[PDB]
């Protein structure tokens, strides 16, 4: 059938050097379009990762079904609110910035 | 009999029983890449938490960026104090990037053996505390 | 009956024993389409032949031109024409392909540049009858051969549906009217006792070096099978014949292969000269195994003896080039390390004659039939098969041939399952068994669970060993024999005084290593009472009263003129033991060894000579 | 004399209400073997025979007498007791097992699992078996090396928190690197399919590289780093 359970684990690594490149490169060239994929990546990476905390640990469909809907909902609210912050204020890169002289 | 059967009467058989689990946690000795296994998950978490707490209140909360820091600004803060809860969070940032390097070359298959594990191990919680104080002075 | 729970099963093929043998039968068995059970008081795995560290004997003509009525007239020359021909040919032939097959089955042998399972040298084995120099036939996976024989045999089991009865004791046959119905085991796991009936029943059990106090066999080698056919009134053929396999470690009774030997590795003495040259000039350290032992024993007696205590000869390993010993021997690089603190790269290994094989077991035709003795013949028990270590064709008769025994393994145990796909049908009627059937196994069980005697089963164990040890060793005479026969035969008595303590029903380990114990105590009144006998010395069995070699004839004098000495006089047969269950009174006699092959045109008879190796 | 504590685990399951305690014993050394199981053995004959647990080989090759001591999964038939007298030694079973009695774990699962993995050779066309030697080079035959001499000891599956908490549908390492075993086999035509079976949350996929599978391995195996070749070949198989 399908390859899925193999891609997604290449998917996790794949977002994973991608916001390893970024840490950099979001210190050198900060920007509107940095500040939109570090939030991509960010909450992408973390909403996986979370993923696999939680299919470790949450046993039965009972419960699997409920956090991995939550989560979903908390990454999402998170990719937007982020998204939000880079539009209508200062932006994740001048935000940290800011926030570091001081 | 088949591997699925097997496993479904070894479930039953077991479950309804007076059988006591072994201990482990309790019991296992603690080694350096085990107490590393469970680091870069609390930072993992304690990261996506404060990730979404900076999403979640943007959103939920008002007033602006510059508005946050004038009131985290007008606290008398304290110039070490600063330093801590600056490095607190560049802390766990630096551990679980470092480690992340870590596993990817694992992924690759590089650096899998107890020699190189508790050399690279050594290596992250180094290149950590030089990075994180680095860092939290900058 | 009411005390213990009792299940019943039903099956066309039980096979008591998952090694080499057991595995193979069972899983051939199952192959040709018989539901059939494995009942084993071990995982699989954990059976013995894994310590098998050699390799396996066939002539596949890898390494050189070979053939495999070579490997037979090697086979027969090592029995000491105690060796049943019709058998050793059916084994030498179906050899290649016994090993082809497991080639097949995923067994990750060693291989040339060729591509082709690599083979080496081994104790005793020629090309061209004898006359064409060593001989490079035996196939192996390195170092752990046994180890990988056994697990590519259960792996392939796992593919059909052989029934495996896990650490479940067998107790007893079930016997009816002189045919086998199956066995009764116990079920360590619940304490509760199964009897699993079939049309027939194969006992693979392996040996019993656990009878003697140092033994390379491991803890579960405590002649079971052995014991419960003496307990069935069927007799044991040649139990006397015990293998000092010659280099076992001083402390723990642990092998270093004879594979070390094979690989150029040297025997040394305390006084510095190789002391195989002299006693074996044509052969030297690779010669038969009961030569080996008798000669590091022998340098013992006089003093040439090595170590803290002057009581241990030394293997020489540190010479080869230190790469082939990563390739070849990296199963003993580590475990003469572990238990010796020795570099084997460096250091030579401190070794010593321990018991290590039992070329006596239950009586067999070269089809894996059982056989009993009636009015001086041979008769087939219906029903009743082994093979392996427990059984006994005799194909080694009284020494058996380094790496033959893993063959053997894989041969008959395939045998057994061959005769019974020819002789019937599954789904044949599985037939009757009496509801009282197996009664007396229980109540045995019963009277030894709750045993409040006066001594402990690991001390009267621990005085059958120390005895067997003191007694039936590499040398013996008429003299120290009967009094170990008399004092082994009152340790039988002692069995009505004996203690257990732990009293439940689950995992009784006490339980079991004291049953353990009755079964081991069977084997040594026969291989003590069976050795005391036979007054002469022929293979592993060495009188210094009667040193010479008893035939029909006197082969080494030319044959006609002579006049042919009457069944009765001459020691060139197999000994048969029994043994009253109830008073410990062994009984034997005596059937004649074959020599006819399955077919002269093919593979010609080999007669008795001289026996200089 | 040089007496030396013995702190084990014990729960007799035919001893109403019985609940896991420990039990000490005391052994003079000069009176014993050098490995831990020498010390299982002398007080399970001259001691306590109630003592449960497995055994055979004695040899650190059979898997029998697996176990928990000093916190660590080795055979205990190999690992030798610890001569300075002031530590006690702590012997419990293989850790997150359900206890048959004292030392002595239910290992059905373990074993069902290795039989899902189908570990046997596996041919497109079979119909010639048993006839001919199958050619495999000794460059084809070194990538076994290493991954064959699993015991099946299950020190390793039983020393992953993955397989602590998910061991009822994640395989462990010992299954798996016996899968590797498998596919790495030049003779062998169903690799493809083999890693078809594991496209699933937990049969491969619980490990998280925490390595302690090949820090326990009591004969230097590296179950980890099979794991590992896995995941790479899991992530790059066409069809
Ligand atoms: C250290 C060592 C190295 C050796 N090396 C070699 C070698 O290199 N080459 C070679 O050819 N030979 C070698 N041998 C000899 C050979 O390996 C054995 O003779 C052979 O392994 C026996 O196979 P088997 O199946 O008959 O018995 P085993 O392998 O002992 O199997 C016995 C089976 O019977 C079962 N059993 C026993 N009692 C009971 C009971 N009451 N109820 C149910 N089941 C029971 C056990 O669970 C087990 O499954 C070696 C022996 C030793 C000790
Ligand atoms: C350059 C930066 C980073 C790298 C290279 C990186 C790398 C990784 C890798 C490889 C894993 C998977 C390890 C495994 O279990 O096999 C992981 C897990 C995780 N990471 Fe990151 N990471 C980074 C930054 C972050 C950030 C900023 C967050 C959150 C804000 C985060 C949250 C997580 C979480 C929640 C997990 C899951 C924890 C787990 O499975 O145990 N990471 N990280
Ligand atoms: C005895 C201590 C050191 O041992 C423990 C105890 C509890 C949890 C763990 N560690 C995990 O639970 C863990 C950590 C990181 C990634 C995946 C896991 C996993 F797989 F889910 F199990 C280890
Ligand atoms: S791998 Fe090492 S530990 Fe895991 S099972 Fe095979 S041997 Fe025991
Ligand atoms: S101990 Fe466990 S999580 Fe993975 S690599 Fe090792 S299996
Ligand atoms: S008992 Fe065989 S491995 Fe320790």
């Amino acid at each position: 059938s399908s390859k899925a359970a193999s891609l997604h684990w290449t998917g996790e690594r794949v977002v994973s050097v991608l916001l390893l490149g970024l840490l950099p490169a979001a210190y050198l060239n900060p920007c509107s379009a940095m500040d939109y994929s570090l939030a991509a990546a960010l909450t992408l990476h973390g909403h996986w990762g979370i993923g696999q905390v939680v299919t470790d640990y949450v046993r039965g469909d009972a419960l699997q079904k409920v956090a991995k809907a939550g989560l979903l909902a908390l990454s999402a609210f998170t990719f937007a609110g982020l998204c939000y912050f880079n539009y209508h204020d200062v932006g994740i890169c001048k935000a940290v910035a800011m926030l570091w002289k001081l | 009999t088949t591997a699925k059967e097997e496993m479904e009467r070894f479930w039953n058989k077991n479950l309804g029983s007076n059988r006591p689990l072994s201990p482990h946690i309790t019991i296992y000795r603690w080694s350096l890449p085990m107490a590393m296994s469970i680091c870069h998950r609390g930072t993992g978490i304690a990261l996506s938490a404060g990730v979404s707490l900076f999403g979640l209140s943007a959103l939920l909360l008002p007033g602006n960026f510059e508005s946050h820091l004038e009131l985290v600004k007008s606290l008398c803060l304290g110039p070490t104090l600063i330093y801590t809860a600056k490095f607190g969070i560049v802390f766990p940032l630096m551990y679980h990037t470092w480690n992340g390097i870590r596993h990817l070359i694992w992924d690759l298959g590089k650096g899998l053996t107890i020699p190189q594990l508790t050399q690279s191990g050594v290596v992250v919680l180094i290149l950590t505390v030089l990075s994180s104080v680095g860092l939290a002075a900058m | 009956s009411t005390q213990y729970p009792v299940v019943d099963h039903e099956f066309d093929a039980v096979v008591v024993g998952a090694g080499g043998a057991g595995l193979r039968a069972a899983f051939g068995l199952s192959e040709a389409g018989f539901n059939t059970a494995c009942v084993t008081k071990l995982f699989p795995t954990r059976s013995h032949t894994v310590a098998a560290q050699g390799g396996i004997n066939a002539a596949l003509g890898n390494m050189e031109e070979d053939n495999w009525r070579w490997h037979f007239y090697d086979t027969v020359k090592g029995s000491d024409w105690l060796g049943d021909q019709d058998a050793i040919h059916y084994m030498t032939e179906q050899a290649p392909a016994s090993v082809v097959e497991l080639e097949n089955y995923g067994m990750p042998f060693s291989r040339t540049e060729d591509g082709k399972i690599y083979q080496r040298a081994f104790g005793g084995q020629s090309l061209k009858f004898g006359k064409g120099g060593q001989a490079h036939r035996c196939c192996c996976v390195a170092d752990r051969t046994g180890h990988s024989l056994l697990h590519t045999l259960y792996g392939r089991s796992l593919r059909y549906d052989t029934s495996y009865f896990v650490e479940y004791f067998a107790l007893d046959l079930l016997m009816e009217n002189g045919e086998c119905r199956g066995v009764i085991a116990l079920c360590i796991e619940d304490g509760s006792i199964h009897r699993i009936r079939a049309r027939n029943t194969v006992v693979a059990t392996g040996g019993y070096g656990r009878t003697y106090f140092s033994c390379t066999s491991a803890h579960t080698s405590t002649g079971d099978g052995t014991a419960m056919v003496t307990r069935a009134g069927l007799p044991c053929q040649d139990l006397e014949f015990v293998q000092f396999h010659p280099t076992g470690i001083y402390g723990a009774g642990c092998l270093i292969t004879e594979g070390c030997r094979g690989e150029g590795g040297i025997l040394i003495n305390s006084q510095g000269e190789r002391f195989m040259e002299r006693y074996a000039p044509v052969a030297k350290d690779l010669a038969s195994r009961d030569v080996v032992s008798r000669s590091m024993t022998l340098e013992i007696r006089e003093g040439r003896g090595c170590g803290p205590e002057k009581d241990h000869v030394y293997l020489q390993l540190h010479h080869l080039p230190p790469e082939q010993l990563a390739v070849r021997l990296p199963g003993i690089s580590e475990t003469a390390m572990i238990f010796a603190g020795v570099d084997v790269t460096k250091e030579p290994i401190p070794v010593l004659p321990t018991v290590h094989y039992n070329m006596g077991g239950i009586p067999t035709n070269y089809k894996g039939q059982v056989l009993r003795h009636v009015n001086g013949q041979d008769q087939v028990v219906p029903g009743l098969y082994a093979c392996g270590e427990a059984a006994c064709a005799s194909v080694h008769g009284a020494n058996r041939l380094g790496a033959n025994s893993l063959l053997d393994l894989v041969v008959f145990g395939r045998a057994c399952a061959l005769s019974i796909a020819e002789s019937c049908r599954p789904g044949d009627k599985v037939p009757s068994i009496k509801p009282n059937a197996g009664e007396e196994s229980v109540m045995n069980l019963d009277k030894l669970r709750f045993a409040n005697g006066t001594i402990r089963t690991s001390e009267l164990r621990l005085s059958m060993q120390k005895s067997m040890q003191s007694h039936a060793a590499v040398f013996r005479v008429g003299s120290v024999l009967q009094e170990g026969c008399e004092k082994i035969l009152r340790l039988y008595g002692d069995l009505q005084h004996l203690k257990t303590f732990d009293r439940g029903m689950v995992w009784n380990t006490d339980l079991v290593e004291t049953l353990e114990l009755q079964n081991l105590m069977l084997c040594a009144l026969q291989t003590i009472y069976g050795a005391e006998a036979r007054k002469e010395s022929r293979g592993a069995h060495a009188r210094e009263d009667f040193k010479e070699r008893v035939d029909e004839y006197d082969y080494s004098k030319p044959i006609q003129g002579q006049q042919k000495k009457p069944f009765q006089e001459h020691w060139r047969k197999h000994t048969l033991s029994y043994v009253d269950v109830k008073t410990g009174k062994v009984s034997l006699e005596y059937r004649p060894v074959i020599d006819k092959t399955l077919n002269e045109a093919d593979c010609a008879t080999v007669p008795p000579a001289i026996r200089s190796y | 004399p040089r007496i030396k504590k013995f702190a084990i685990y014990r729960w007799d399951p035919d001893k109403t209400g019985d609940k896991p305690h420990m039990q000490t014993y005391e052994i003079d050394l000069n009176n014993c073997g050098p490995m831990v199981l020498d010390a299982l053995i002398k007080i399970k004959n001259e001691i306590d025979s109630t003592l449960t647990f497995r055994r055979s080989c004695r040899e650190g090759i059979c898997g029998s007498c697996a176990m928990n001591i000093n916190g660590g999964n080795t055979l205990a038939c190999t690992r030798r007791i610890d001569t300075n007298l002031d530590k006690v030694s702590k012997i419990y079973p293989l850790p997150h097992m359900y206890v048959i009695k004292d030392l002595v774990p239910d290992l059905s699962n373990f074993y069902a699992q290795y039989k899902s993995i189908e570990p046997y050779l596996k041919k497109k066309d079979e119909s010639q078996e048993g006839k001919q030697q199958y050619l495999q080079s000794i460059e084809e035959r070194e990538k076994l090396d290493g991954l064959y001499e699993c015991i099946l000891c299950a020190c390793c599956s039983t020393s992953c928190p993955s397989y602590w908490w998910n061991g009822d549908k994640y395989l462990g390492p010992a299954v798996l690197m016996q899968a590797y075993r498998w596919m790495i086999d030049s003779r062998d035509d169903f690799t493809e399919e083999r890693l078809a079976k594991l496209q699933d949350p937990f049969s491969l996929y619980r490990c998280h590289t925490i390595m302690n599978c090949t820090g326990t391995c009591p004969k230097g195996l590296n179950p980890g780093k099979a794991i590992a070749e896995i995941k790479k070949m899991m992530a790059t198989y066409k069809e």
